[PDB]
């Protein structure tokens, strides 16, 4: 069968990711020893090790949805991946606001039109306590 | 009063205002700088302990959107009045096929 590639961004420190820039676009292998990734079972912590110096990474949610676009012309563009996840080296914390180009900035908060009536999960859970249970009594309440 | 050209023109020039405002705004590269009845749901828990017990647990709900989800499936439970059906259903078809297999044998 075929898998979709996932594809994610990384965004390093600058002295470090001039380095590895440079080590990019030279194109030995000499770079894939420098270069390694980390991720730790949380999901949504990492080490970025950049000539065996370590650097803590979280992977975070991007507010825009990216899309890779490959071409052979460049006048026809054919997508082959969504991006929506960076690993930035240096929950509510692992959400970005902003996006990656210059006028996408504080999106999320101004850019982002909000519409609102792990809640549905809470709701779950409390529904699956109300079974185990025998009794249940319930109340709109006021100020208590 | 008019009701043809004034609408028409109007729309027209909030489009070209709109589309050149987005244009704009979006080819910027200037850096941007980083920036109804008040009423909670409370629920009481009856439970059983091991060995013997009758704890209950009185818990409050605050967040307004675990409320709506909440009530709305007691709501809709409330007039929904499952395995136990799907069970009732398979003992009425073995029960219809024993009549059917009793018929046989009176026609034989």
């Amino acid at each position: 069968p075929h898998e979709l590639e996932s594809q994610f961004i990384l965004r390093l420190p600058p002295e470090y990711a001039s380095t590895v820039r440079r080590a990019v676009q030279s194109g030995h292998v000499n770079l894939k020893d420098r270069l390694t990734i980390e991720l730790h079972p949380d999901g949504r912590h990492g080490i970025v090790r950049v000539d065996r110096v370590p650097l803590a990474s979280k992977l975070v949610d991007l507010p825009c949805v990216m899309e890779s676009l490959k071409t052979i012309d460049k006048k026809t563009f054919y997508k082959t991946a969504d991006i929506c996840q960076m690993l930035v080296s240096t929950e509510k914390k692992f959400i970005w606001n902003h996006g990656i180009t210059l006028p996408l900035k504080n999106v999320r908060k101004r850019r982002f039109r909000k519409t609102a009536k792990d809640v549905e999960k809470e709701v779950k859970r409390l529904l699956s306590t109300d079974a185990e249970a025998v009794s249940t009594r319930w109340e709109i309440i006021a100020e208590d | 009063r008019f009701s043809v050209a004034e609408h028409q023109e109007r729309y027209k020039e909030e489009c070209q205002r709109i589309f050149d405002l987005q244009n704009k705004v979006l080819s910027s590269t200037e850096v941007l700088s980083t920036d109804a009845t008040g009423r909670c749901l409370k629920i009481y828990r009856t439970f059983r302990d091991e060995e013997g017990k009758e704890y209950v647990r009185c818990e409050t709900v605050r967040k307004p959107a675990v409320i709506d989800a909440y009530v709305r499936i007691r709501t809709t439970k409330d007039e929904e009045f499952h395995r136990e059906e799907m069970r009732k259903e398979r003992r009425r078809i073995q029960e219809q096929l024993r009549r059917l297999k009793r018929n046989q044998e009176k026609e034989k």
